[PDB]
RNA sequence: UCUUACUAUAGUCAGGACUAUAAAGGUCCGAACGGGUUAUCGUUGCAAAGAUAUCCGAAGAACUAUGGUAAGCGAGUGAA
RNA sequence: GACAUGAGUAACAAAAAAGAGUUUAAGGUACCUAAAAGGUAUCUUAGAGUCUCGCCUAAAGCUUAUGGCUACGUCAAGUAACGGCCUCUAAGUUUAUAAUCUGAAGAUUAUGACGAUGAGAAAACUUUGGUACCAACAUUUAAAAGUGAAAAUUGUGCAGGAAGGAUAAACCGUACCUAGAAUCUGAAACAAGUAAGCUAGUAGAGAAUACGAAGGCGUGAAUGAGAUAACAAUCAUAAAGGAACUCGGCAAACUAACUACCGUAACUUAGGGAUAAGGAGAGCUCAUUAGUCUCGAACGAGUAAAAAGGAAGAAGCAUGGAAUAUUGUUGUACGACUGUUUAAUUAA
RNA sequence: CUUGGCCGUUAAAUGCGGUCUUGCAUGAAUGAUGUAACGAUACAACAGCUGUCUCUAUGAUUGACUCAGUGAAAUUGGAA
RNA sequence: UAACAGUUUUAUUAACCUCUGGUUUACCUGUUGUUUAUGUGCCUU
């Protein structure tokens, strides 16, 4: 670098348009009705009904 | 390739129950061998008083066992009948220091070396599945499967309890083909006499039964020679 | 530039160059213990 | 068809550089992209650089018509054609040529 | 498809059975079947041409395949050729193996004319 | 052993202790006449 | 510069990708489920269908070709030609199911999926929605049309069918699994 | 304790080939080992001298280990 | 000295490689439950382990050195199955003694002392100089055979191959690490470097080459998951041509090893050149067998014996089938030659 | 001076080899001169061989690129 | 009229895989060395 970087131009690369981008994606489970991600399973649920299954059946 | 059996009941020759294990017992798998059905099987091929005593020696501090046809033993036994257990678990030699005489098996058979070879037989192919193959222990007693391959290793270097346990079920007739055996065949079988020196009486008691042909003696010879006293129970 | 001179040192040779008893019993080494003992050092030799 | 970002050779059909012969790690690069001051001290605009290749309209000019079904809905053309198959294309008279015969034009109408 | 330092195999009665390609005459790409090329004989064969002579020829044959219009791709063994005169007429008077087919085309009749087959 | 000589055929695995493990309680390689029976199992210490 | 990929190539060698889709197959026939990255769950996905190909054909052809993407075949080949086949026998084809998952690695971040075979013990979609369904039934509301859907897709080619969905059901409200549950109609009252 | 030479006590050189020898050769092919020929990479490197391939010697003026000796007015050592 | 910039950028790529389950301790969340608790699931930190897959392997394995900023419950009269201390001395050392020399410091010779990298009784119980010597090389020898050491026997070449002494159990060492996965040296958790023994087997002349039983490993998040642009590195293949490239065939490719095979030019110091050049053969199956070996009873049979073996045969595009050994020839200059040299830009 | 003349090699010879030599400025142990053998020395030619090239194309791995974690350096009088 | 037969080259730019070729690292076939697992496996009464 030929000149050191001012306050300006390195505040423009930093935050211009790299803001974190919200998930507005989000569902409720059907089972338990706890906020989820659409198209996936419930980390709750899943977790739970996989260990249900390994008791009894 | 190899075949390792799982923890099942399965019958016992011996006349005792080995283990908890056991369903039956003295029950004849096969039909009694050339010297089984002989009373008097002697020294054919081999050197004269051999078989007559039968020396087994341990690790006082880790409990690795050897059995020994002579009276002492060699880099030769350690390197035949000490399996890798791990890095810095086998040692590379014998330290006079560290390792005694566990027990001396002697036959009343004055002459009959083939009834010792045998025993001695039994009692190191049961030793070799003990290292390998001890499915009886991995879920159960030690639970060596439940350890890490550091721990695991040595408990399987302690083999001095399981060694005794062989002597209470070779010396009851345990294994195929042992010559403890006699058969008579006028068909009546019985058990031969033995006798066990022992260094420390409580060592007898790793073995949950003991047969009726075996008699236990404190001290083995030329361990006075030596200055070391046996270890008695009563005092 | 440096080299890795040290590789394969033996600690034998550290006492036999510059251990004490190749000071005390030479002429040169009593100035090293006696200019070393002046400053103040605590380690005299090796 | 679109190409990606393409180099030097597949974009402005440069010839690259030596292979064996001492080079050191510029073999399919561009080389100099320019003159030394007396040039500008820049690089001129219009310099054929490294980029995305493809993807752009492209005309293939007098291509006869050598089949017409109707049944099938096709039309037979000669050469080649920009883009994939399954692709939309614009099919049109030639600009370079004289226009069909009166008669067919208006028999199309009619 | 003969280049620069192409070699070839005279199969006329001019004196030359092997010749080195030096120049491509009328055009930029490689030389097919029918066209013209200056080469160096190399090799003689036992006012024929010495070796070391520079003549013009006429590539009659290649090993690469040449598509045809007809969808036919033709192919052969090896790369010969005929020498002739910068006015254009054969040097030989008789021509020993098979010709490639595209001479016709090209306008190489006299060539054809003593061809004993044509491929 | 019919042919004795050191070039007979060989048809041996010396390789005695091939896939052998303790720690992995890999099993006997081959089947002993003690191989039928449980393993005592003697009193703790 | 050249042609597109055929396939995902998961930043590994020839050697290593084969050897890794044979055992993500072979754990899915031996498990019935495996919870891995959703690109391996999708390589693997068109392995693991042309697997179950080879065990609903007759010749000796595909049962050894079976024999050559399983790990241990001695051990898995007996199920893949007796269970699996007796599965399997009228669905034709997609025998497997890919469902999208929170990173199994939250170090990572990396998106992750649950890769099962339909049908199966283990079947997650069959337990969620029993799940569904018990809720319902315990908090007195009427089934989703995508429940309703979702239901006989998990019952159609099953050997017991309803029969062991309604046990599913039953076994759920008697452990009171949906203990604790929002109703679906407070969700639009509800913020976090 | 690097390195050069010397010195004392020790150690190493698969296998094969030719040669007058069973063993007599600064012999030959080629590992270990010892060199570092060419090339590429690397150049704020993995590395303040490395990686890969290729190449040279490999029973000798060979190589290696543990000690010892000779160096800083004169120059120690130096197949230079 | 503190804090900016580059920049949340490079980097965490030794061309071994990972995948799916299980599980312990402590703690953080959500739900069940409101008597605290406990249970179910999940996340974090520090671990352990099972199955499958791959890498190293005359190692990246095991046992021990040099050494150590890794850690302290590491245990011996001696041999088998141990070193030091101790005894003897080499090269050398000496602020020891005597003599001598010397501006002082000191130096010299003799003697003494000291000094291992060497030599030291017995034990599975034990306490003269070829009448030679234990350098190199070769040979022979623990009697069933073969292999490798120990020591000895005999011989060979010149380069002609130590010294000295003899002949009831103290003290010190003993852990762990051996450099591809947490320890040595390189400023460090560095793709470098460092001693000795062992280092499965198949196959080979072999420690070459390929596979790899056990073992270890596939790093302390010092990383992991995706996508598979340009370009770079490291590689594979390629129509026709075959050095047209270039300072120059740089690099790459061709060639290649093996046989008790055939053959081999000019020239020559008569040794060579020469493994010249240039050709032939190879795997599987099998007729056949003088002896050796085996089985049965001289003879017969057998390769589920080692070998020999042929102008035998079968199949495929191909049988030096995969891996390993990097072309041939020719004319000059310089230096005879093998060697040595600027450690780290010049190896001539 | 100079790519010295001539001959051979090349389609083309400032090169190489042979020869003529009036050698700016060869020469005899600062050795002169010709062979065999040897050479990772230097120059030149031939055969074969090839992506060296005509003229590049495709494919594989690791980087490059994106997400998550950790987190440098040279550099900078101030900069719209 | 019908039928039959004949109606440029070179260079350059771009596009395009029908043809001739090149490539093919999860296709088919043959094959060598070695390893692992499974199955099977000699003569005689
Ligand atoms: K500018
Ligand atoms: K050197
Ligand atoms: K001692
Ligand atoms: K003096
Ligand atoms: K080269
Ligand atoms: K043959
Ligand atoms: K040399
Ligand atoms: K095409
Ligand atoms: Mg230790
Ligand atoms: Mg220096
Ligand atoms: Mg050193
Ligand atoms: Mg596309
Ligand atoms: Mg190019
Ligand atoms: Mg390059
Ligand atoms: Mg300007
Ligand atoms: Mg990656
Ligand atoms: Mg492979
Ligand atoms: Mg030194
Ligand atoms: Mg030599
Ligand atoms: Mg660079
Ligand atoms: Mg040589
Ligand atoms: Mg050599
Ligand atoms: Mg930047
Ligand atoms: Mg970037
Ligand atoms: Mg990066
Ligand atoms: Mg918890
Ligand atoms: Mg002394
Ligand atoms: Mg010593
Ligand atoms: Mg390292
Ligand atoms: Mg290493
Ligand atoms: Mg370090
Ligand atoms: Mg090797
Ligand atoms: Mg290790
Ligand atoms: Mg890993
Ligand atoms: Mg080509
Ligand atoms: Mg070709
Ligand atoms: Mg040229
Ligand atoms: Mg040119
Ligand atoms: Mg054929
Ligand atoms: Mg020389
Ligand atoms: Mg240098
Ligand atoms: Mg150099
Ligand atoms: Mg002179
Ligand atoms: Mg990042
Ligand atoms: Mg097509
Ligand atoms: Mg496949
Ligand atoms: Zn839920």
């Amino acid at each position: 670098p030929k000149k050191k970087t001012s306050h300006m131009k390195k505040r423009h690369r930093q935050m211009a348009g790299k803001a974190l981008k919200d998930v507005t994606h989000l569902n409720r489970c059907p089972a338990c009705g706890n906020l989820k991600r659409m198209h996936h399973l419930c980390s709750t649920c899943l977790g739970k009904l996989k260990g249900f299954m390994d008791r009894n059946g | 390739s190899t075949h390792p059996t799982t923890a099942i009941p399965k019958p016992t020759t011996a006349v005792l129950k080995t283990s908890p294990l056991a369903e039956e017992t003295a029950v004849e798998l096969k039909s009694p061998s050339r010297l089984q059905l002989k009373s008097e099987p002697g020294n054919k091929g081999n050197p004269k008083g051999h078989g007559d005593r039968i020396w087994a020696f341990h690790h006082i501090e880790q409990g690795q066992v050897i059995y020994s046809t002579k009276p002492v033993i060699s880099h030769q036994h350690l390197i035949r009948q000490q399996p890798f257990t791990g890095k810095n678990l086998v040692p590379r030699k014998i330290r006079k220091d560290y390792w005694r005489p566990l027990a001396m098996i002697e036959l009343a058979g004055k002459d009959q070396g083939a009834v010792g070879r045998s025993v001695y037989q039994k009692l190191r192919e049961f030793k070799k599945r003990h290292e390998l193959d001890w499915a009886n222990e991995a879920e159960e007693g030690r639970k060596l499967m439940h350890k890490s391959k550091r721990e695991r290793g040595q408990e399987l270097n302690d083999q001095k309890p399981n060694s005794v346990a062989d002597m209470a079920a070779v010396l009851a007739g345990a294994g195929k083909g042992n010559l403890m055996w006699q058969v008579s065949r006028l068909v009546k079988r019985q058990l031969r006499r033995a006798t066990v020196y022992w260094t420390n009486e409580q060592d007898k008691f790793h073995a949950r039964e003991w047969s009726d042909n075996v008699s236990h003696e404190v001290g083995i010879p030329g361990e006075a020679e030596k200055k070391r006293m046996p270890i008695r129970m009563s005092s | 530039g440096p080299r890795p001179t040290m590789s394969g040192a033996t600690r034998l040779v550290q006492k036999r160059r510059h251990g004490f008893l190749s000071r005390v019993k030479t002429k040169n080494g009593q100035k090293t213990l006696k200019r070393r003992l002046a400053k103040g050092r605590l380690r005299l030799s090796a | 068809r679109g190409m990606g970002f393409a180099g030097g050779m597949k974009r402005h059909g440069f010839a690259g550089q030596e292979a064996s012969h001492g080079n050191s790690l510029n073999h399919r690069t561009i080389g100099s992209v320019g003159g030394s001051q007396g040039s500008g001290s820049r690089v001129l605009p219009g310099k054929k650089m490294p980029g995305r290749m493809g993807a752009q309209q492209h005309t293939v000019q007098n291509l006869p018509i050598l089949m017409v079904d109707n049944e099938l809905g096709i039309v037979v053309v000669k050469g080649a054609v920009a883009g994939h198959k399954g692709a939309v294309v614009k099919v049109q008279d030639a600009v370079k040529k004289a226009p069909p015969p009166e008669e067919f034009v208006e028999a199309t109408k009619q | 498809m003969i280049q620069l330092k192409t070699m070839l195999n005279c199969i006329d009665n001019s004196g030359a059975a092997l010749v080195e390609c030096a120049m491509v005459v009328g055009q930029k790409r490689h030389a097919s079947i029918g066209d013209r090329i200056v080469v160096v004989v190399q090799k003689q064969r036992g006012t024929k041409v010495k070796r070391g002579d520079i003549r013009h020829a006429v590539v009659v044959r290649t090993k690469q395949k040449v598509q045809r219009r007809d969808g036919s791709v033709v192919r052969f063994d090896d790369n010969a050729c005929v020498l002739i005169n910068k006015a254009g007429d054969p040097i030989g008077s008789r021509i020993n193996g098979v010709v490639g087919q595209e001479l016709r085309k090209k306008k190489w009749s006299k060539i054809l004319s003593m061809a004993p087959m044509q491929a | 052993k019919r042919h004795k000589y050191p070039t007979a055929r060989v048809t041996r695995d010396n390789s005695k202790q091939r896939g052998e493990s303790a720690l992995r309680k890999s099993g006997t390689r081959w089947k002993l006449s003690v191989s039928d029976e449980p393993l005592p199992e003697p009193v703790p210490r | 510069a050249g042609a597109h990929v055929k396939y995902r190539h998961l930043s590994r060698s020839s050697a290593h990708r084969q050897a890794l889709l044979r055992n993500l197959v072979t754990s899915l026939i031996k498990n019935e489920t495996i919870h891995t990255t959703y690109p391996k769950a999708k390589e693997a996905q068109r392995l693991a269908e042309k697997l179950i190909t080879l065990s609903k054909r007759d010749t000796e052809t595909a049962r050894r070709s079976a024999q050559g993407i399983l790990y241990t075949p001695d051990q898995l080949l007996p199920k893949l030609f007796g269970e699996i086949r007796e599965r399997y026998a009228n669905r034709p084809g997609g025998y497997t199911r890919v469902l999208r998952t929170e990173p199994k690695d939250q170090y990572s971040q990396a998106p992750s999926a649950i890769l099962e075979l339909v049908d199966g013990p283990k079947d997650m979609r069959f337990a969620m929605t029993a799940a569904t369904v018990a809720r319902d039934r315990e908090q007195k509301t009427e089934s989703t049309d995508l429940t309703k859907k979702n239901m006989d897709k998990v019952t159609r080619f099953r050997k017991d069918g309803m029969r062991a969905f309604e046990d599913m059901v039953a076994s759920l409200r008697d452990m009171k699994f949906t203990a604790g549950a929002i109703n679906p109609k407070e969700w639009k009252k509800l913020d976090r």
